[PDB]
This record gives structure tokens, C-alpha cells and sequence, in this order.
């Protein structure tokens, strides 16, 4: 029941965690997947036959973002059950804490792709509850291993907060995050308020106004302000310490940025 | 609408003066 590798597009990937693929498939230790419809197969011969006839060239759902070669597709788990189940089983090979794979109907899946000389390739995704009463704007979030640590994850995170902004909600990723996902959110949260603070020249700020603009949860903002040693306390008032050390170090960084004007989507 | 962080609690609505 342990899968060791998968064949995905032009990549062969070592898998990290158990995923409940049907035991008829799991016991072979290796899976061959169509990179477009996410069907999993037993042999590369079967895969080759499938790609020769597979009609899919991109995720289902509606393309709700496009800038250059980057797309985001909104996939309703109730309307594309099989695709989303295959997506969740694939994700479980690389996420330890994901627990839902088959009951995809409560979820929306936001799938990010890159178009290139071969095709329109899966970069990663995040799932999202259609009704989160705990204000999670992300359930699970992942980049494929061949695109990790290359700025794509930051785009995915930014897109999740872009949706929250349009919804006029504040949100947070559901916990526990993967190791890399927590590392990525902390770095993204730091960059976000450095841009806010660089673009802001009032002299007093509430957590609320930062949260309202960025859609970042107040808890995440304060812990980031403490992580950056910018949250100080003198007499009876809490202060924010503008380290231009950081706004300049951040200013030296720059494409892999989401363009809000390229979003065609309403709640 | 408050945050507990260490060892006191903040209000989301209080203006925090920015300094150097
Ligand atoms: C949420 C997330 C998850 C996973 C992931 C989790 C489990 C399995 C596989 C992937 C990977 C990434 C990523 O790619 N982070 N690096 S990043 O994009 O360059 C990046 C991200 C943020 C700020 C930066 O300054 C640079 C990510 F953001
Ligand atoms: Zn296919």
C-alpha cells in the first residue's frame, strides 16, 4: 500500500506520504499519471495509450485568471468529482496532514498552470471550503515538487488572499500546514507588510486596517510583526517599529507576481 | 477582536503609532 514513485508529465517523482489509492494500484509501488486529467494508470504502456486519446489539455472548471503563461482554474468539486478526487489523491502523496480525498463536493479547487512549448502544465493548487465558518481561506495548499521553491508557491498564496480581498473577508490557511507551507506563509506575511509599510506614510496604524487591506488574519499579522522584531512596548502603548533596513532589503527584490486586474471572478 | 501575544492583549482597532 506504499507508493514509491510516480510518472507525471516529463518528470519522475519520489513520493513522500501514503495516499489511499485503490489497493490494486497501490501495491505496485509506482503510478503513471496523465498530467492533464490526473487519471492514474498501472504501466507506461497504458499511459502512452491514454495520452494518445486523452481529450484534456488543461484543468476543468473556469479559467478565472490569466496573465502571460499563468492561469488559475476554479474547479467545483461537486461538478468535477473525479478530477478533484484524483487531485486529492495526488496531493496526499506530498502532504502529510491532508485527510479528505473522496468527498470533494464541499470544496473549491484553485489549480494554477503554466503554458509552454509542450502544453499547459499543472503547477499546484489549493483547496477551499465553500462555507468555512472558521474563516479558513485555504484548506490544503501545495506546489508540485518540480516547481517548489521557485516563486510559484508565493503566487498561489497571494492568489488565495486575492480571493479573500474580493470577497471582502479576512482568512487564514487551515492548520497544520506542511513544513514548507508554514515556511512559505511566514515569508509571504513578512513581504506583505513590508510592502504595506513601504507604501504607507501615515504615522499610526491599527491591526484592523492592515488586515482589511491585505486580507491577512490579525493573528498572523501580529506574529509576523513579532517575528520581524517590529512590535515594541513602551509605557502603556504598543508601537510599530519601521525598520527601513527591511523595506530596503525587500525593495531589492524583483514576473512571478499576481496581477489583480487579471482576475475574472466574483463570489 | 483582540490578540493575545507574549504577555498582554492588543485591540485590532487601537491605532499603533509608527516610529523609528
Ligand atoms: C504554500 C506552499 C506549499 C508548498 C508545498 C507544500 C507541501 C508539498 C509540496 C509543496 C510549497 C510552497 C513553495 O513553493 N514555497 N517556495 S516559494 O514559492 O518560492 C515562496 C513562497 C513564499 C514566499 C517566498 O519568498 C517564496 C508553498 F508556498
Ligand atoms: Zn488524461
Amino acid at each position: 500500500s506504499m507508493i514509491k514513485t510516480i510518472a507525471f508529465g516529463r518528470y519522475e517523482l519520489d513520493t513522500w506520504y501514503h495516499s489511499p489509492y485503490p489497493e490494486e494500484y497501490a501495491r505496485l509501488g509506482r503510478l503513471y499519471m496523465c498530467e492533464f486529467c490526473l487519471k492514474y494508470m498501472k504501466s507506461q504502456t497504458i499511459l502512452r495509450r491514454h495520452m494518445a486519446k486523452c481529450v484534456w489539455k488543461h484543468p476543468p472548471g473556469d479559467e478565472i485568471y490569466r496573465k502571460g503563461s499563468i492561469s488559475v482554474f476554479e474547479v467545483d468539486g461537486k461538478k468535477n468529482k473525479i478530477y478533484c478526487q484524483n487531485l486529492c489523491l495526488l496531493a496526499k502523496l506530498f502532504l502529510d496532514h491532508k485527510t479528505l480525498y473522496y468527498d470533494v463536493e464541499p470544496f473549491l479547487f484553485y489549480v494554477m498552470t503554466e503554458a509552454d512549448n509542450t502544453g499547459c502544465h499543472l503547477i499546484g493548487y489549493f483547496s477551499k471550503e465553500k462555507n468555512s465558518f472558521l474563516n479558513y481561506n485555504v484548506s490544503c495548499i501545495l506546489t508540485m515538487p518540480q516547481y517548489m521553491r521557485q516563486g510559484y508557491g508565493k503566487m498561489l498564496i497571494d492568489f488565495s488572499y486575492l480571493l479573500s480581498k474580493v470577497e471582502e473577508k479576512v482568512g487564514s490557511p487551515e492548520r497544520p500546514l506542511s513544513d514548507l507551507g508554514l515556511i512559505s506563509y511566514r515569508s509571504y506575511w513578512k513581504e506583505v507588510l513590508l510592502r504595506y509599510l513601504h507604501n504607507f506614510q501615515g504615522k499610526e496604524i491599527s491591526i484592523k486596517e492592515i488586515s482589511q487591506e491585505t486580507a491577512v488574519n490579525p493573528v498572523d499579522i501580529v506574529s509576523t510583526l513579532q517575528a520581524l522584531q517590529m512590535l515594541k512596548y513602551w509605557k502603556g502603548k504598543h508601537l510599530v517599529l519601521k525598520r527601513q533596513d527591511l523595506i530596503d532589503e525587500w525593495i531589492a527584490k524583483e514576473n512571478k507576481t499576481m496581477d489583480p486586474s487579471c482576475l475574472k471572478w466574483t463570489p | 477582536g483582540m490578540v493575545e501575544i507574549e504577555l498582554h492583549r492588543i485591540s485590532i482597532f487601537d491605532p499603533l503609532e509608527i516610529i523609528l
